[PDB]
């Protein structure tokens, strides 16, 4: 655990100091697993035709 | 040429003519189209006689049909003399369709007054099973405590242990002997625990912490107490699986 | 209508077939998997054995470093001679259980690094084996969710 | 954590049968290994070279 | 309402499939220049924080 | 870990009944006699044995 | 851990000193994570409940 | 589909939405005055146990 | 535990403010007050003692 | 925890490219300084005052 905490330090303050964004690539990544986990609820009523899970 | 869309996107880097430039070809599944994908592709290069795609059947392909309908099947993309004969890595409504829509129809026909009977048949039958359990409990609460007991005057037996070593290393550092002829012997004590401590975790595979070592005593504790008992063990828990899965049902039928 | 319509579709005979499609499915993911079942659940014994060897070729060495250094301290030595050797060694081994440390990324704690070794112990000794576990996890993760659609259909409450 | 959330009781865990006569049989003759190591190395260490 | 809820949505899932697969799509694609950029900020900082480990 | 999933508050962990007693209680009496075993021990071992 | 048992051992203390019921807190909370939940559950953009 | 429009059901289903909303924003509400003698607590014994923590 | 499930990289930790500082506030003022309540026991203890 | 929940293999742990033989040559020469620190640092105090033996 403690390597890990650690790691988002050098992390962050290396992104901050390279200036690149993080607020956007994290949010970026959250729409695309959103998204996805979406797809696999569809899959029941499509390839199965079982009621979709919520 | 090649064709690879695993890395979540087809790219295809193709040997265009008069060079060696295997040039690779990203491209979306459907928000692109062989249009512009030609378009992209005629653009960087001087193969512009026959940018074109022709199904198996050398019919052209449309020059707006779906990227992944094309690499969906075989077909033989052209440049200005030559193919590369690529085979790519792997929705009409229909009367056995329009059956299941049928049947979600009539389900929620039924739907509507059958939860109402389910309901007033799984209170009851939740309810035989709970009278059926009640005299199984009773007894299940007694032996649980006489597993109870005997556990929780181990940890105490457990704890009075660490003082009557720590009792009898007073005497024996203090009062009777040195400090330079105990301090070995109490070494080994402390590398006897932290040996035995671990020989334990051979013994069940469970690590020695004292939350769960109580734990796999009191179940131990529990059997042993119970199975001499005659009191059943699988029939009661068998009970309490169906008193839950009776339950969580109705719990998930407030609709 | 609709109940004119169920009826004159032979829906329920459809309803039936579509399940009884699904459970013969099934069947077939069973019948894949006998075959390279035994010589997983072999290389599993095989890669048990070797993992419950360690552990007791590892209390071995902490029931011996014990036995070395009693005859030394006791009636060799003396404990004031002895005594500065056994702090390196308790720092020797608070030393390696960080190394551990560094070389797996995992703490070390008897479970998760007995799990990690048979874990070790199976893929390289199955390999040698060769018995295609790609099919396996991969084949396991369909018969899994395969046979929970089954249940999903066969839900008591919902009329099937 | 004796229950499950269900509510039945867990099973009877496993207790290796005989181990522990089988940890009672493997520490104590590696341990007498140490033993017999103990001082037949530092005799043959003594003897030969430095105290 | 649930029964057009049935008739509907079929056709509605579809449609909302054959959707997401290409916002999915975009995203992911609109993310690879922004992950590079990250990836290598991992790969300085990570490097940067397996040194003091060791 | 001290507030539920859905922002609930946890109960109030539970307290032993003046267990601080229990284990008070309970050290010194088995400390009391870890010096009496020794002692007589101490002893026994001038009837046949060391020191 | 240990730091928690005690945090809400300092907490249920407090909460009895300044009176407000916790349970209703407790409760009321429950149902906002439950309500809420019911909403993004009505509100699925894969099924067909707000046109 | 005649039935569903006949009498306005997705003028009911945005209405049985609109109700839950309410009822959310009707619990929230009393939320508010519970929450702020929370917070109070909820700082003031944490002000005690960081100070047994030091 | 770098990134959460969505792959997303988990918030800045969250580090105290004036962190050595504000423990060496308490440890060193307090070494030394561990200092003199040991000199001026012994010299408490210089009297009928054991020495 | 060696196998998932649904019966499939957890991967291959991944160790670090002959890390043993690494780490062994990493802790030796910063173990070689130990004792040259500390030799030094010993007689650093003969010269002074701070500690005679």
């Amino acid at each position: 655990e403690a390597r890990d905490r650690q790691y988002l330090l050098f992390f962050h303050k290396g992104a901050k100091k390279s200036r690149f964004d993080l607020e956007k690539y994290n949010q970026l990544k959250d729409a695309i697993a959103q998204a996805e986990m979406d797809l696999k609820r569809l899959r029941d009523p499509l390839q199965v035709h079982l009621p979709l899970r919520q | 040429v090649t064709v690879v869309y695993q890395n979540g996107l087809p790219v295809i880097s193709v040997r265009l003519p008069s060079r060696r430039e295997r040039c690779q070809f990203t491209l979306k599944p459907i928000s692109d189209s062989v249009g512009v994908f030609l378009r992209q592709l005629q653009e960087e290069d001087r193969g512009i006689d026959r940018v074109a795609i022709y199904s198996p059947d050398g019919v052209r392909v449309a020059a707006s049909t779906g990227i992944d309908l094309l690499l969906l099947d075989d077909f033989k993309l052209v440049i200005n003399d030559l193919t590369y004969h690529v085979r790519p890595p792997k929705n009409a409504a229909t009367l056995n369709d329009v059956k299941t829509l049928v049947q979600q129809l009539y389900t929620t026909l039924c739907i509507e007054q059958h939860q109402l009977n389910k309901e007033r048949e799984l209170i009851e039958r939740l309810e035989d099973l709970k009278e059926q359990l009640a005299p199984l409990e009773k007894v299940r609460i007694e032996i649980s405590r006489k597993a109870e007991k005997r556990t929780t005057l181990v940890l105490w037996g457990g704890l009075a242990y660490m003082a009557t070593q720590f009792g009898i290393l007073a005497r024996l550092t203090w009062w009777e002997y040195s400090w330079d002829i105990m301090e070995p012997v109490t070494y080994f004590i402390t590398y006897g625990s932290a040996m035995a401590m671990y020989a334990y975790f051979v013994m069940t595979r469970q690590e020695y912490v004292y939350p769960e070592a109580r734990d796999r005593q009191y179940l131990l504790f529990f059997h042993k107490g119970a199975k001499k008992s005659r009191f059943d063990l699988e029939k009661y828990n068998q009970l309490k699986d169906a008193i839950a899965q009776a339950e969580m049902d109705l719990k998930r039928l407030r609709d | 209508l609709v109940q004119q319509l169920y009826t004159t579709l032979c829906i329920e005979q459809h309803q039936l077939n579509k399940e009884r499609e699904l459970i013969e499915r099934l069947e077939d993911l069973k019948e894949q998997l006998a075959p390279l079942e035994k010589v997983r659940i072999e290389i599993s014994r095989k890669a048990e054995k070797r993992t419950t060897l360690v552990l007791w070729g590892g209390l071995a060495y902490m029931a011996t470093q014990f036995g070395i250094l009693a005859r030394l301290t006791w009636w060799e030595y003396s404990w004031d001679i002895m005594e500065p050797v056994t702090y390196f060694i308790t720092y020797g081994s608070a030393m390696a259980m960080y190394a551990y440390f560094v070389m797996t990324r995992q703490e070390y704690v008897y479970p998760e690094a007995r799990d990690r070794q048979y874990l070790l112990f199976f893929h390289k000794g199955a390999k040698k084996s060769r018995f295609d576990l790609e099919k396996y996890n991969q084949l396991k993760d369909a018969i899994a969710q395969a046979e929970m659609d089954l249940k999903r259909l066969r839900d008591p409450l919902q009329v099937h | 954590v004796i229950v499950t959330r269900s509510g039945a009781i867990l099973p009877k865990p496993v207790k290796m049968s005989f181990g522990l006569l089988r940890v009672f049989s493997i520490v104590i003759p590696f341990l007498y290994v140490g033993t017999l190591i103990s001082k037949n190395f530092a005799a043959l260490l003594e003897e030969h070279d430095i105290f």
